[PDB]
């Protein structure tokens, strides 16, 4: 089948910046290609077709280029409403695959996460499960590494992470990592630690508690 | 009279059931095992399903 | 105005069947090509299928071929997606879409201009379950620079969504309600957190209001510092 | 004027079908003959060929012809267009798909220009018989004689008495599209076309695409190249595979509809009467087989009708009631007796 490859998968840009998104088809598609903007929670909206025909009612700042296998969307001056996910689509053949999408996020200054750790509640422990939560609050860029340590042993496969969308006011991210253990395994160990690595931190920040300490 | 024959329809593989049109003396029939050559070579290679 | 309206989405068990519908209005439905596109939670768009104006040709992504069947009823202005042998990977919002409102037999170059709001299909063996709500108590370990963090863990519910508010919606500043994670149990879990002045912990009451409409569950959980 | 016929002039496309007797055997000629209509009187024939006469690609003309060689309409000056029968004919006028010609009697009709390096002719088995209007079974329209209300095809073209269908062309096959790149087969499109890719190997069977290439299959003889050219439309011919879609509309007016004209009919030589007692001796010297009809004027009609070709003398019993006879196309006359 045809495959559509978008580069980059994500990018950070400022208002007024020139943004250039590249899409590559695995086989020639002449110029039968289109570009779509999707905002969080919304339906996609088409911006360009025929690899350069600007959609009626779409701003003149959007432009398209290329033919055969290599194609581009160029935003000449990025506006605040343009922070969204952009997809290419080939429409030369059926099946008509989309690209992976390119996420355009708001570039801001580096912000170090505020790191917090929450022990499991006594109510949860009565149910036979322990959830330990590590919160990384209001950081940028989105790339953060969370590493759980239990009695200094590195944990693997027993945590799940969730990340907010970019904050509309401060352009930061927040991340929640949840370590889930059985009550029996939680009661075997004493030191619970969340180690955070982020570009805004000169060294990894560890937050920890001892089980049964206040 | 005049026998107006519309262009016949051909599917490469698998049959095609006809419908009784309201045309006067509308005679419809299906043929199987045809292997029509036309213009640039053969039309299909489903030698029995044509 | 052109409208497309998807329906028939919901929770279905793996291996079962579901039929989506899309009602069309404001254009000559019987003259135009119709398409299904899906989007898995937090993933990119995936092209599912297309059907011609007459229904005479039908095409499918290899991921869905032999399991999904696109059909239409031009007399009812209605598009259908029959889904059989559903898998967890088929969990997505399914969008009904068409090109610009101009016709053809087996040709199209205006792919995807008009779309519906989408319908959620969740393929899971999980039954409807209300959340357990646990406090994320503020502590010396959840305090930084005169700011304390506190929250609620909303654990083991199905299906989505839950809604979380703080102090009946009076507290909105510094609130982060995280996207739900699907646990290995097939149940969802999320946290909602808020940052507050550490000086307020002794004087201000913090209550998370959790509402899970699918199970009719409402829980108001007071979050207090753990007494030593 | 001439350019007020854009519906057939602009939209139609010269199609190619399976001539039954294309030169030696049944090839696929661009002038595949269809619907020979020799139903007139004076011997004028309307032929609906597969080529499109008159209009150059560049809008309109009349000294030019558009016929389809390959995937393109290689239009040329019409120069030596034959219309043959038992003896070669003399064409009258040509308009798009149709060409009106006058032929002598025969059993086969053949059409063909001769583009010069090649002939590209076509024939078809269809008897052509020419009954002159009137009572005399003549062969050719004579120089003089009486005239009768015949029926034939007008040489005029700007008429809309009747219409014919014209819808999207079907999926024409073209093997020459399945080239190879020494590793896999390469498909091609000349301009704006949208070909269909199909191959025997287990692969994507649908393959609707512009310029593109096969996934895995490699054997050219194990593939199909169908070509789509829906920009123009063709006549609803019975020798062309139907398009799988809708019957696109557009009524092409028939250039030469039958009309009720006046043809010159032959005039048999005058009979030599010789009166006899209650008997009408009639000397006849026909030039061509002519009908002779007579009837008694009395209570009993007593009809008599018999073709006469060789000169002969016939006699009739003219009673006192009276007798009437119509020799050839002459006006009827009457007689007494004593
Ligand atoms: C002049 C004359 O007698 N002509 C014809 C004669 O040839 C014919 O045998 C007869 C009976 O038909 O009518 C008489």
């Amino acid at each position: 089948d045809i495959q559509m490859t978008q580069s980059p998968s994500a990018m950070s840009a400022s208002v007024g910046d020139r943004v250039t998104i590249t899409c590559r088809a695995s086989q020639g598609i002449s110029n039968y290609l289109a570009w779509f903007q999707q905002k969080p929670g919304k339906v996609p909206k088409r911006l360009i077709y025929a690899a350069s025909s600007l959609q009626s009612g779409v701003p003149s700042r959007f432009s398209g280029s290329g033919s055969g296998t290599e194609f581009t969307l160029t935003i000449s001056s990025l506006q605040p409403e343009d922070f969204a996910t952009y997809y290419c689509l080939q429409h030369n053949t059926s099946p008509s695959p989309f690209g992976q999408g390119t996420k355009v996020e708001i570039k801001r200054t580096v912000a170090a996460p505020s790191v917090f750790i929450f022990p499991p509640s006594d109510e949860q422990l009565k149910s036979g499960t322990a959830s330990v939560v590590c919160l990384l609050n209001n950081f940028y860029p989105r790339e953060a590494k969370v590493q759980w340590k239990v009695d200094n042993a590195l944990q693997s496969g027993n945590s799940q992470e969730s990340v907010t969308e970019q904050d509309s006011k401060d352009s930061t991210y927040s991340l929640s990592s949840t370590l889930t253990l059985s009550k029996a395994d939680y009661e075997k160990h004493k030191l619970y630690a969340c180690e955070v690595t982020h570009q805004g931190l000169s060294s990894p920040v560890t937050k920890s508690f001892n089980r049964g300490e206040c | 009279y005049k026998t107006k024959v519309p262009s016949p329809v051909v599917k490469c593989c698998g049959a095609t059931q006809c419908t009784s049109k309201p045309h006067p003396d509308y005679q419809c029939q299906v043929f199987t095992g045809v292997y029509p050559f036309m213009w640039g070579g053969a039309y299909c290679f489903c030698d029995t399903e044509n | 105005q052109v409208q497309l309206v998807e329906s028939g989405g919901g929770v279905v068990q793996p291996g079962r069947s579901l039929r989506l519908s899309c009602a069309a209005s404001g254009f000559t439905f019987s003259s135009h090509v119709m398409y299904w596109v899906r989007q898995a939670p937090g993933k990119g768009l995936e092209w599912v299928a297309v059907i011609t104006y007459d229904g005479g040709n039908k095409y499918y992504a290899d991921s869905v071929r032999g399991r999904l069947t696109i059909s239409r009823d031009n007399s009812k202005n209605t598009l259908y997606l029959q889904m059989n042998s559903l898998r967890a990977e088929d969990t997505a919002v399914y969008y009904c879409a068409s090109p610009r409102g101009d016709s053809g037999s087996y040709y199209d170059i205006d792919y995807f201009d008009y779309w519906g709001q989408g319908t959620l299909v969740t393929v899971s063996s999980a039954s409807t379950k209300g959340p357990s709500v646990f406090p994320l108590a503020p502590s010396s370990k959840s305090t930084s620079g005169g700011t304390a963090a506190l929250g609620c863990l909303v654990k083991d519910y199905f299906p989505e969504p839950v809604t979380v508010s703080w102090n009946s919606g009076a507290l909105t500043s510094g609130v982060h309600t995280f996207p739900a994670v699907l646990q290995s149990s097939g149940l969802y879990s999320l946290s909602s957190v808020v940052t507050v002045p550490s000086s307020s912990l002794g004087t201000q009451t913090y209550i998370c209001n959790v509402n899970h409409k699918p199970s009719n569950t409402k829980v108001d959980k007071k979050v207090e510092p753990k007494s030593c | 004027d001439l350019d007020t016929h854009f519906t057939q002039y602009k939209l139609a496309r010269p199609y190619i079908a399976d001539c039954p007797n294309c030169g030696h055997s049944r090839c696929d000629s661009p002038i595949a003959i269809e619907e020979v209509r020799g139903d007139a009187h004076a011997g004028v024939i309307r032929i609906q060929t597969s080529a499109m006469f008159g209009l150059k690609t560049d809008g309109v003309d009349l000294a030019y012809m558009s016929f389809m060689n390959g995937k393109t309409q290689k239009s040329i000056k019409i120069d030596n267009l034959h219309v043959r029968t038992s003896a070669p004919c003399s064409l009258v006028s040509h308009h798009g798909y149709y060409i009106l010609a006058q032929c002598p009697p025969g059993d086969t009709v053949t059409v063909g220009f001769h583009d010069g390096p090649n002939r590209h002719t076509c024939t078809v088995a269809h008897k052509v018989e020419f009954r002159p209007v009137g009572r005399e079974k003549y062969r050719h329209p004579p120089e003089h004689g009486v005239e009768l209300p015949c029926n034939r095809y007008t040489h005029k073209r700007a008429d809309q008495g009747h219409y014919v269908e014209m819808h999207q062309p079907g999926l024409v096959a073209d093997h020459s599209l399945l080239s190879i790149h020494s590793a896999k087969v390469k498909i091609t499109v000349p301009s704006g076309a949208q070909v269909k890719y199909y191959c025997k190997c287990p692969d994507v069977r649908e393959g609707i695409t512009s310029s593109d290439h096969t996934t895995t299959c490699t054997d050219v003889k194990q593939c199909r190249a169908y070509l789509i050219d829906n920009k123009k439309w063709v006549y609803n011919s019975g020798r062309l595979p139907r398009g799988e879609g809708d019957t696109f509309k557009g009524k092409l007016h028939v250039p030469f509809v039958p009309v009720k004209a006046k043809c010159i009919a032959t005039l048999a030589p005058e009979p030599l009467v010789e009166h006899k007692h209650r008997t009408l001796i009639l000397h006849l010297h026909p030039d061509h087989p002519t009908l002779l009809t007579t009837r008694s004027l009395g209570s009993d009609a007593n009809p008599t009708r018999q073709w006469i070709e060789r000169p002969t003398t016939v006699n009739f019993t003219v009673t006192g009631e009276g007798l009437e006879y119509t020799w050839g196309n002459h006006p009827p006359k009457r007689v007494w007796a004593q």
